[PDB]
C-alpha cells in the first residue's frame, strides 16, 4: 500500500518488456534474417562443427599457421574460461614467459628473422583471438611452406585471401583468419 | 602512428556530436514533459492501464520512487540468481549462485556497476543473463536518467516545489530511448558476428583434433543495453575481447559510440532546456579536453609499451600483451580511456597487462568520479557537484554570491554538494585500506610489488565510483571481496543520488535571477578552463599519495 | 572615524598585548575551528610521540618529532596570533570611540517650554522620553529627537569631522546623537532610546563583539574547507596501511607533518581574521553595519536608489523669492508666505519666515495663538496649510493644490506655469502658496548639491551599479538636479507607497537593491532593501529602519560598502585557491621524503633537488607555518579590488592567486631548505 | 593487527566523526 501499483506495475511492466519482448525480438529478427551469424558463425565439414569463424583453436602442429598464445584456463583457446594472462610489465613471470616463448618460436621457425613478432609472443586479451597480422602470418612462411611443400607464393595468395581489412585503417588492425586459413590449408593438399 | 591516433579521437568525436545532438534535441523533450512525436495516445493507453496517472511529485517522492524501484529489482534479481537453478533456459545444469556471489553480482547490476567477479559462460544460464543482469542494465541506466532529469528541471523550473514523474520518465526512457536503440545496436551486432540464440553449448572438433565447448546464448541483446546504457556487464569473462561480444572494429566503433552517446546527449539536452547552448558546450568542452589529453597519454605509454618486450627478442617494444590482434594498441587504449572515464568498466583490453602509465590514467579517471564524459545520468550529475564547487570558488574570488543558472548556491547544497563529492574518495580509501590491512583481502592479489595493490586500488575505484572494470588479475570471488565491493557500490550509488536529489529540492523553490552585466558567464574559454582545472586538481590532491604507491611506483621501479 | 584611517598593523604596542592572547587559545577554544583543531590534535599526537620516543619508543629520531612537533605548534601560534591581532584591532578600534562619554551634566526638565526646571541628572538615568535641555558648550547626554530650536552641533566624537552639522525641530534634522558638543545657541531635545539601546552601543556590538556570528559565505567556506580537511585526512591516514605492505610503514609523525601540509591551514587560520579586518575596515570607513551579512550583500548590488532632498542635496533648500504675477504686489508678495509657515517646523517654513520677512520688513503678525489653526505637513498630502479664519492658506508644490484645493471650481491659471518652469529651470524646489480659489503665486528654494559626487556617480556606473533618483518634488527641477548630479536616471513625483513599489519592482526582477535615504518617509523603503545605508545627519527612524547607518553623511558611501564587501569574499576565494593550490609543491616534497624506504625509487619525483627527506618534510612544515604569518596582511588589507568586468577580474585573480600558489611553494621551500642546509641543522 | 593499529584506526574515525559533524553543523 501507501502509493505501491505504480511502482509494482512500472517494474513488472518495464522487467517483462525488457526481459521477454526485447530480446524475444531481437532473437526472431536475428534467427530470420542472420542466421549463420546468429548461431556461432561455426563452419562446418560435412555433419560435424570444426570451429567457428570467430573463436579460433590451439594449432600446434607445423604445417598449421600458429596464433598468438592464450592464457585461458586449463587447455590453451579454452572457450569455457575466455580470459587472458594478467600479467603486468613489472612482473617476471611475464618476462620468463615471453622468453620460453621467443625461445620455442625460434627453433620452431629457423628460416625467419631473429626478431620475432610481438602478437606470437604475448597473449590476447581474450584467449580466444582467431586473428594475426598479415605480417605476423607472413612470418612463418618460410616453416609452413617446408613443412607442406607449397610455395611463398601460393602462401601469399591465402594470406591476402584470409585477410581481412577494415572500414578506414585507424579504426582496427589488418588481421588473418587462423581457422579458415588452415582449414583451406587441408582442402588444398587434400 | 601518431597521425593515425589523432584521427581515431578526431573521427571519433566528430561522429560522436554528429550523432548526440538529435539524441539531445529528443531528451529535450522528455525533459520537458512533452511527449514524443508518435507516443501520444500510447503513453496516454499505458500510463492509464498502469496507473501511472502523471502527477507532479517533490524530491522526496521522487528519491524514494528511485530508491524503492532499485531495491525491487535488487531483491528480485538477487532471489533469482540464488534460484537459477529451478528456472528454465538452462543449457546446462549450473547451480544456484552462492549468497556472496549472489549479492554482489545483484547490486553491482542494480548499482550501474556490473562487475563480474565469476565467469560468465560456466556460472549463469540464459535465464539468468537475459531476465536478470539485462532488466538490471536497463533498469540501472534508466534510474540515473531519471536523476538527471530531475536536475535538469530543478535548474529549469522557477519557484516550484515538484521535480516531475519518477514512473513517466522511467517508463519513457526504457521505451523510447533505450530499447529503440539498442534493438539496431543489437541488429548489427549480429550482422557483425555477434551471438544471438538459445542453443545448447556447441561441441567442436577442432582442426588439431582437441575439443572444445562454444558457449551460446542471447548475447547480442545484452550487449547493446550494456554499451547504451554504459554498464559494462559482458556476458562471457571478457567483455569486449570476446569474439563473440565485439567481433569486428565496426562493432568496437559502434560500441564506443554508444558509450559516449547518451552522456553527450544530456550534455546537449541540458544546454537545449536553459535555451542556453553555450552551457552545454562548455561542459562538452570540459570533458572532450580532459578525455584528449588521457586518451593521448594513454596511448604514447602503449605505444611505448614494455622495454623488456625488445630486449627479449621480439620485432618492436609494442606492448600487444593483453590486447587483441583485431585492435592495435591506439584503439585498445582509446577504448580504455571511454570505459573508464564513462562508468562503463567493459575491457577491450587487460588493463592489468597495461604499462604502469596506461594504467594509471583508467585508475585516476575513475577515481575523480566519473565526471569526464561519465556515466549516464551519473556522469552529468556527477559533473554537476564540481561545476557548483567551480562556480563557488569562481564567484567568492570575483566577489559575487555564487550562482549557477541564475539560481544562488547557498549553505544547504553546498553541504549537499560538499556531501556528494565526499562519498566516493571516502569510499574507495576505506575500502582499500580494510583491503590492504586484511590477509582476505591481500590473497586475492596477483602480480607482486606495488602492481598488486594497483590491482587492489582498481578494483576498489571501479566498485566505489560505479564502473566495475577489473584488472581480473584480483581474484575477488572470495566473500569478503564480494561483501566489501557490494557495500562500496551500493554505498557509491546511493549516497551520491540522495544529495543530489537533494540538491534538486532545494533549487526547485529558487528564482533564477537576471543575467546582470556584472555576473559570470558560466561558458567560455575562462569557465572551461577553471571548470577543468578545478576537477583536475581536486582528483588529484585526494589520490596522488594513493596512485604514489601503485602506478607511479611501477613506471619509475 | 576618518581623522585617522586605520590603525597600523604592528604598531610595537598592540603585538605583544595580542601575541599573548595566542597562549589563552591554545586550549580549546579551537574547538570551533575544525581545522585548525585537526592542527592542534596533530601537534599534541606529534608532540606525545616525541616524548615516547625520547623515552622508550622503538624508533629512535626524537630531535626530528620534536622539531615537527614545535613548528606545528607554531603553525597553531601564527593562526591563533592573525585571529588575536584582528580582533585586538577591532577592540582598539571600539576603545577609541568607546571614550566619548566622559562627562554627564544633564537637566531633566519637567515641562517643554525653554526652561522652568535645572537638575543634576546623571546621564546613565535617561529614559525614553526625557525631555532635555542643552545649553551651547556643552555635550548631549542622550541620542534625542530636537523638538525645539535649532543649532549647530559638531560631531566630532562620532563622525571625525570638524564640520559643525545644524539641527532644528522636526523635519530632516531632528534627530541628534548623544556625545556630541552644541555650539551656537541651545536646543531642547527629548531621548528616544532605553540605555544599552543606543547608536553607540551599536557600534560597539558591531565592533568589540568576539561573539561574532558566521555569514552564511564564511559559513559555506568553512563546509568546502572541512570538505577538503575530509579527503586529505582520509588520503594521509590511509597511507599506513598502503606503505605498510609494501616494506616499512612511514612514521606517524610523518603522516601528521603531511596532513597539515595538506589542509587548508592558510585560509583556515586567516578565515577567523578576515571578517574582523573587514569589520574594522568598515568602521574606518564610517558605516555602522549590524551584522556583516549585509555588509557582503552589497557584493550582488547593481541597482542604488537615492533620495533628492536630504541624500543628494543639504537639504536645507533656504531661499527667497518673489511672484512676477497679476495682482500680486511688494507687501502682496510674501503677505502669505509667513502667514502659512508660521506654525510649520521645517527648514523650509524656518527660511521662509526668517527670509521672506526681511525683504520688506513683514514682521507685523505675532504668534500664532491670535486666531490661528494649522494643520500638519505630511507626504501624502504634500500640504503645509493653516486655518487661520474663514479663509485658508495653502503651501503644495504642483498636484497637492490642484488635487486638494483647484477642484472647488477656481481653477488655477496659466500664467503662473510659466514662472514655475522658470523657477525649476534653476534647480529649485516650487512651493506655490494658495489663498482659497485665488493664487498667490510660486516661491522657489536654492538646493545645493552636496560636494563633487560626479565622479564618484561615474565610478558608481564604472562597477556596473544603476544609480537612479527617487523624490516626491516637481519633475523639472528635479530632472534638473539630476543633470547637474550626474545619475543614470530618476523618478519624480513618488508617495512612499511608490517607493516601496518600486524597490518591490526591483526586487521581483532578480537584482539585489540598495537604498540610501534619511528622511522619515524612506523607513519602509530601509526596512525593505536589501542593503540600507543610513544618512547620519537623517532621523532616527530612518538610522534604525536601515541595516547601515553613515558617519561622514556621504551620499556615494555604496562604493566603499561594496569595496569592502567584494574585497572580503575576494579575499576568502583567493586565499582558498592558493591554499589548494600550495598542495601541490606540498606533495612534490614530502611524498619523495615520506617513500625514501619504502620505495626508493620515487626519488625521481624529487624535482625541488632537496636535500634529506626529513630535510625535506621539515621545510614544508616550516613553509606551512609561514605563510600564514606572511598573508597575515593580507588578510589584514583586503586584496587589491580594481573595478573591472567580471571576467576580467576573475582572469586577474586566477592569474595572481593560482599561480602563486602554484609557483611560490616551490621557491619557499627550496629557499627554506638551502638555509636549513646553509645552516647545518640537516 | 596490534594495539597501536587500533588506537590508530579508532582515532582516525573519532575524527572522520567530528569532521563530518562540523560540516553538518553550522558552528
Ligand atoms: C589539447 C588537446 C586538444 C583539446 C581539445 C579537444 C577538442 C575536442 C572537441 C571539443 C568540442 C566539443 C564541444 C563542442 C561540440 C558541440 C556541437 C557543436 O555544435 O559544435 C559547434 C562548435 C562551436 O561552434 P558554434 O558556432 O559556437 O556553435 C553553433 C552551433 O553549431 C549552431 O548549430 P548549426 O546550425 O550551425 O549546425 C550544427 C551542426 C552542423 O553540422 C551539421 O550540419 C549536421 C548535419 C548532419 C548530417 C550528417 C551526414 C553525414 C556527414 C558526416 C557525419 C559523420 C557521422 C555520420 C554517422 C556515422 C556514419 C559513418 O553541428 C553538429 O551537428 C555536430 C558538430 C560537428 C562536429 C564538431 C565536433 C568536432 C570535434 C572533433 C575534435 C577533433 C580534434 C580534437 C581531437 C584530436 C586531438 C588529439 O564548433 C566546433 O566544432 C568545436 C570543435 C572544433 C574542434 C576543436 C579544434 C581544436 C582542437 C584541435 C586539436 C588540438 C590538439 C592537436 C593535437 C595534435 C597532436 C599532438
Ligand atoms: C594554475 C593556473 C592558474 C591560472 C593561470 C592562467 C590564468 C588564465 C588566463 C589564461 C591567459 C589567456 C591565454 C590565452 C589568451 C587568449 C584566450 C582568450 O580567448 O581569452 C582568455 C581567456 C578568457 O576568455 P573570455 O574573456 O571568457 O572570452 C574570450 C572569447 O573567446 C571572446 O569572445 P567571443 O565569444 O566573441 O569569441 C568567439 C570565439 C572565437 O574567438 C576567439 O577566441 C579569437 C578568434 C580566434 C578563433 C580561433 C579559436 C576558435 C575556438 C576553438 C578553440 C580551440 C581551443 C583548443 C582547446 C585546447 C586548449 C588546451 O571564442 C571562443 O573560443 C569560444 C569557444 C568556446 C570555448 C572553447 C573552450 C576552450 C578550451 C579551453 C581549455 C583550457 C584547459 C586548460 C587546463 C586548465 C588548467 C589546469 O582565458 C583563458 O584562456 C583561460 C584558460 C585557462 C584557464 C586557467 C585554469 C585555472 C584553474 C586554476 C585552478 C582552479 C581552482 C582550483 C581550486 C578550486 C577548488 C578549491
Ligand atoms: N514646508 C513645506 N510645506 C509644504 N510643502 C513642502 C514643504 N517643503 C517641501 N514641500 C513639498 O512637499 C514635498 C516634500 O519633499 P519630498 O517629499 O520630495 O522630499 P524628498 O522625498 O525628496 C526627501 P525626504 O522624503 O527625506 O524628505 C515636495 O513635493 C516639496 O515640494
Ligand atoms: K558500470
Ligand atoms: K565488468
Ligand atoms: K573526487
Ligand atoms: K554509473
Ligand atoms: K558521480
Ligand atoms: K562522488
Ligand atoms: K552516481
Ligand atoms: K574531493
Ligand atoms: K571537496
Ligand atoms: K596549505
Amino acid at each position: 500500500m501507501s502509493g505501491l501499483r505504480p511502482a509494482l506495475s512500472t517494474f513488472i511492466f518495464l522487467l517483462l518488456i525488457t526481459g521477454g519482448v526485447y530480446p524475444l525480438l531481437t532473437t526472431v529478427l536475428g534467427q530470420w534474417w542472420f542466421p549463420w551469424q546468429a548461431n556461432g558463425s561455426l563452419i562446418r565439414e560435412g555433419d560435424t562443427v570444426r570451429g567457428s569463424a570467430l573463436i579460433g583453436q590451439n594449432f600446434t602442429g607445423n604445417g598449421y599457421f600458429h596464433g598468438r598464445p592464450s592464457a585461458t584456463a586449463e587447455m590453451p583457446y579454452n572457450p569455457q574460461a575466455s580470459g587472458g594472462s594478467n600479467l603486468a610489465v613489472s612482473n617476471p613471470e611475464l618476462d620468463k614467459l615471453i622468453a620460453a616463448r621467443v625461445a620455442a618460436l625460434r627453433a620452431a621457425n629457423p628460416d625467419a628473422s631473429a626478431s620475432v613478432p610481438v602478437e606470437l609472443v604475448t597473449a590476447s586479451a581474450s584467449g580466444l583471438d582467431n586473428n594475426i597480422t598479415p605480417q605476423a602470418a607472413a612470418w612463418q612462411i618460410p616453416r609452413v611452406a617446408k613443412a607442406r611443400n607449397l610455395s611463398v607464393e601460393q602462401l601469399t595468395q591465402l594470406i591476402a585471401k584470409y585477410s581481412q581489412q577494415p572500414l578506414v585503417k585507424y579504426i582496427g588492425q589488418p588481421v588473418v583468419n587462423i581457422v579458415e586459413l588452415n582449414l583451406a590449408l587441408d582442402k588444398l593438399d587434400e | 602512428m601518431a597521425a593515425q591516433g589523432f584521427l581515431l579521437i578526431a573521427t571519433f568525436l566528430l561522429v560522436l556530436m554528429v550523432l548526440a545532438r538529435p539524441l539531445g534535441s529528443g531528451l529535450a523533450r522528455l525533459i520537458n514533459d512533452i511527449p514524443l512525436p508518435g507516443t501520444t495516445g500510447v503513453e496516454r493507453v499505458l500510463f492509464r492501464a498502469l496507473g501511472v496517472s502523471d502527477r507532479e511529485m517533490n524530491w522526496k517522492q521522487y528519491l524514494c520512487a528511485i530508491l524503492g524501484l532499485n531495491m525491487l529489482g535488487l531483491a528480485v534479481l538477487f532471489f533469482m540468481l540464488l534460484g537459477q537453478h529451478y528456472l528454465p533456459l538452462n543449457p546446462q545444469q549450473l547451480p544456484g549462485l552462492s549468497w556472496d556471489l549472489a549479492l554482489n553480482t545483484a547490486v553491482s547490476f542494480v548499482t550501474n556497476t556490473n562487475w563480474q567477479s565469476y565467469s560468465g559462460e560456466t556460472t549463469l544460464s540464459y535465464f539468468s543473463q537475459m531476465a536478470g543482469l539485462t532488466v538490471q542494465n536497463f533498469l540501472s541506466a534508466a534510474s540515473g536518467i531519471a536523476v538527471i532529469f530531475a536536475l535538469i528541471r530543478a535548474f529549469t523550473r522557477q519557484s516550484m516545489s515538484t521535480l516531475g514523474n519518477a514512473w513517466v520518465d522511467l517508463l519513457r526512457i526504457t521505451l523510447w530511448v533505450l530499447v529503440p536503440v539498442a534493438l539496431l545496436i543489437a541488429l548489427f551486432f549480429i550482422q557483425q558476428g555477434a551471438l544471438q540464440n538459445f542453443l545448447p553449448y556447441q561441441a567442436v572438433n577442432t582442426v588439431e583434433g582437441a575439443q572444445q565447448l562454444l558457449p551460446m546464448g542471447p548475447v547480442a541483446s545484452q550487449e547493446a543495453i550494456k554499451m547504451l546504457g554504459t554498464n559494462g556487464g559482458g556476458f562471457f569473462n571478457a567483455n569486449s575481447s570476446h569474439p563473440f561480444e565485439n567481433p569486428t572494429a565496426l562493432t568496437n566503433f559502434v560500441q564506443m559510440l554508444a558509450i559516449f552517446l547518451i552522456p553527450t546527449a544530456l550534455c546537449f539536452a541540458f544546454g537545449e532546456v536553459m535555451g542556453d547552448r553555450r552551457q552545454g558546450r562548455m561542459l562538452l568542452w570540459a570533458m572532450s579536453v580532459i578525455f584528449v589529453i588521457c586518451v593521448g597519454v594513454v596511448m604514447w605509454a602503449e605505444v611505448q609499451g614494455n622495454p623488456h618486450l625488445l630486449a627479449l627478442g621480439t620485432d618492436s617494444s609494442i606492448n600487444m600483451e593483453g590486447k587483441e590482434s583485431r585492435f592495435g594498441v591506439l584503439v585498445s587504449s582509446l577504448f580504455a580511456v571511454v570505459t573508464t572515464a564513462a562508468s562503463c568498466g567493459a575491457v577491450i583490453a587487460m588493463h592489468d597487462s597495461f604499462t604502469a602509465l596506461g594504467g594509471m590514467v583508467p585508475m585516476w579517471l575513475m577515481q575523480i568520479g566519473e565526471v569526464v564524459f561519465g556515466g549516464v545520468g551519473s556522469g552529468l550529475y556527477g559533473m554537476m557537484l564540481f561545476v557548483l564547487l567551480a562556480v563557488f570558488i569562481a564567484g567568492l574570488m570575483i566577489g559575487r554570491t555564487p550562482e549557477y543558472l541564475g539560481k544562488k548556491i547557498d549553505v544547504r547544497e553546498m553541504k549537499l554538494t560538499a556531501l556528494a563529492i565526499l562519498v566516493t574518495p571516502t569510499l574507495v580509501l576505506m575500502g582499500a585500506a580494510l583491503a590492504m590491512m586484511t590477509d582476505a583481502g591481500r590473497s586475492a592479489m596477483l602480480n607482486p610489488g606495488p602492481h598488486g595493490f594497483s590491482e587492489v586500488l582498481y578494483a576498489v575505484s571501479s566498485a566505489a565510483n560505479n564502473n566495475g572494470s577489473a584488472f581480473a588479475g584480483l581474484s575477488a570471488n572470495s566473500p569478503f571481496w564480494n561483501c566489501l565491493l557490494a557495500f562500496c557500490m551500493f554505498v557509491g550509488r546511493f549516497g551520491v543520488i540522495i544529495p543530489v536529489m537533494a540538491i534538486a529540492g532545494s533549487l526547485v523553490s529558487k528564482k533564477s535571477q537576471a543575467a546582470s552585466s556584472g555576473t559570470l558567464p558560466t561558458h567560455g574559454p575562462l569557465f572551461v578552463g577553471l571548470l577543468i582545472g578545478t576537477v583536475l586538481l581536486v582528483g588529484a590532491l585526494t589520490f596522488i599519495p594513493a596512485l604514489a604507491l601503485g602506478p607511479v611506483a611501477e613506471y619509475l621501479s | 572615524m576618518s581623522r585617522k584611517q586605520l590603525a597600523l598593523f604592528e604598531p610595537t604596542l598592540v603585538v605583544q598585548a595580542l601575541k599573548e592572547a595566542v597562549k589563552k587559545l591554545n586550549p580549546q577554544a579551537q574547538w570551533r575551528n575544525p581545522v585548525m583543531f585537526i592542527v592542534w590534535i596533530g601537534s599534541l599526537l606529534t608532540t606525545c610521540i616525541s616524548i615516547a620516543m625520547a623515552s622508550g619508543a622503538m624508533p629512535g629520531n626524537a630531535l626530528f618529532s620534536a622539531a615537527i612537533s614545535g613548528w606545528l605548534w607554531i603553525t597553531v601560534l601564527f593562526a591563533n596570533f592573525a585571529e588575536a591581532l584582528a580582533e585586538g584591532r577591532s577592540k582598539a578600534q571600539a576603545n577609541s570611540l568607546k571614550g566619548v562619554k566622559k562627562t554627564a551634566f544633564a537637566r531633566k526638565l519637567r515641562e517643554p517650554k525653554y526652561g522652568a526646571a535645572a537638575d543634576k541628572v546623571p546621564a546613565d538615568q535617561l529614559r525614553k522620553g526625557d525631555i532635555v535641555l542643552v545649553e551651547a558648550g556643552d555635550i548631549i547626554p542622550c541620542d534625542g529627537e530636537v523638538i525645539e530650536g535649532g543649532a549647530s552641533v559638531d560631531e566630532s566624537a562620532i563622525t571625525g569631522e570638524s564640520a559643525p552639522v545644524i539641527r532644528e525641530s522636526g523635519g530632516d534634522f531632528a534627530s541628534v546623537t548623544g556625545g556630541t558638543r552644541i555650539l551656537s545657541d541651545w536646543l531642547v531635545i527629548e531621548c528616544s532610546v532605553n540605555p544599552g539601546e543606543t547608536f553607540l552601543d551599536r557600534m560597539i556590538a558591531m565592533v568589540e563583539g568576539a561573539q561574532r556570528r558566521k555569514t552564511p559565505n564564511e559559513i559555506a567556506l568553512t563546509i568546502l574547507l572541512i570538505a577538503l580537511t575530509i579527503v586529505f585526512l582520509l588520503a594521509t591516514a590511509t597511507l599506513w596501511p598502503f606503505s605498510a605492505w609494501g616494506g616499512n610503514a612511514v612514521s606517524v609523525t610523518v603522516l601528521v607533518a603531511l596532513l597539515v601540509c595538506l589542509i587548508p591551514t592558510t585560509i583556515g587560520g586567516l578565515l577567523s581574521a578576515i571578517g574582523v579586518a573587514g569589520m574594522s575596515r568598515m568602521l574606518g570607513a564610517n558605516v555602522i553595519a549590524t551584522s556583516g551579512r549585509a555588509v557582503e550583500a552589497a557584493g550582488d548590488v547593481d541597482v542604488l536608489l537615492l533620495n533628492k532632498t536630504g541624500t543628494i542635496t543639504l537639504g536645507n533648500r533656504q531661499a527667497s523669492e518673489f511672484i512676477p504675477a497679476q495682482g500680486v504686489d511688494e507687501k502682496t508678495l510674501a503677505d502669505a508666505a509667513q502667514l502659512a509657515s508660521l506654525a510649520d517646523e521645517t527648514p523650509e517654513g524656518r527660511s521662509i519666515v526668517i527670509l521672506a520677512k526681511q525683504r520688506f520688513n513683514l514682521r507685523e503678525r505675532d504668534v500664532q495663538s491670535l486666531h490661528a489653526t494649522f494643520v500638519p505637513f505630511t507626504a501624502q498630502s504634500r500640504m503645509s496649510g493653516i486655518n487661520i479664519d474663514n479663509r485658508m492658506i495653502r503651501k503644495g508644490s504642483v498636484d497637492a493644490i490642484r488635487r486638494h484645493v483647484e477642484a472647488n471650481g477656481g481653477h488655477f491659471p496659466t500664467d503662473v506655469d510659466q514662472k514655475v518652469d522658470q523657477v525649476a529651470r534653476q534647480g529649485a524646489t516650487p512651493l506655490v502658496v494658495v489663498e482659497g480659489s485665488r493664487v498667490l503665486g510660486v516661491i522657489a528654494l536654492k538646493d545645493i548639491v552636496k560636494g563633487g559626487i560626479k565622479e564618484r556617480f561615474a565610478q558608481l556606473r564604472k562597477m556596473g551599479i544603476k544609480t537612479v533618483m527617487i523624490t516626491g518634488d516637481n519633475r523639472l527641477t528635479a530632472a534638473a538636479i539630476a543633470a547637474e548630479a550626474g545619475v543614470d536616471d530618476f523618478l519624480a513625483e513618488a508617495t512612499p507607497e511608490a517607493k516601496l513599489a518600486l524597490i518591490r519592482q526591483y526586487q521581483a526582477e532578480g537584482r539585489l537593491v540598495a537604498m540610501t535615504g534619511d528622511g522619515t518617509n524612506d523607513a519602509p523603503a530601509l526596512a525593505q532593501a536589501d542593503v540600507a545605508v543610513a544618512m547620519n545627519s537623517g532621523t532616527q527612524a530612518a538610522k534604525e529602519a536601515g541595516n547601515m547607518v553613515d558617519l561622514d553623511s556621504n551620499p556615494t558611501k555604496l562604493i566603499e560598502v561594496v569595496h569592502i564587501g567584494k574585497q572580503m569574499l575576494m579575499t576568502r576565494g583567493s586565499l582558498t585557491t592558493f591554499s589548494i593550490a600550495n598542495d601541490v609543491a606540498k606533495y612534490f616534497a614530502i611524498i619523495p621524503a615520506a617513500f625514501a624506504a619504502t620505495y626508493p625509487q620515487l626519488n625521481a619525483l624529487n624535482i625541488m633537488c632537496l636535500h634529506s627527506p626529513d630535510s625535506a618534510i621539515l621545510s614544508a612544515v616550516i613553509f606551512n607555518a609561514l605563510i600564514i604569518v606572511f598573508l597575515i596582511p593580507l588578510a589584514l588589507k583586503g586584496v587589491s579590488y580594481k573595478p573591472l568586468t567580471a571576467s576580467a577580474m576573475l582572469r586577474r585573480n586566477l592569474w595572481i592567486y593560482g599561480l602563486g600558489g602554484l609557483l611560490v611553494p616551490f621557491i619557499g621551500i627550496k629557499v627554506i631548505d638551502l638555509l636549513l642546509t646553509v645552516c647545518g641543522l640537516v | 593487527m596490534s594495539a597501536g593499529v587500533i588506537t590508530g584506526v579508532l582515532l582516525v574515525f573519532l575524527l572522520l566523526g567530528y569532521l563530518v559533524y562540523a560540516l553538518i553543523n553550522a558552528e
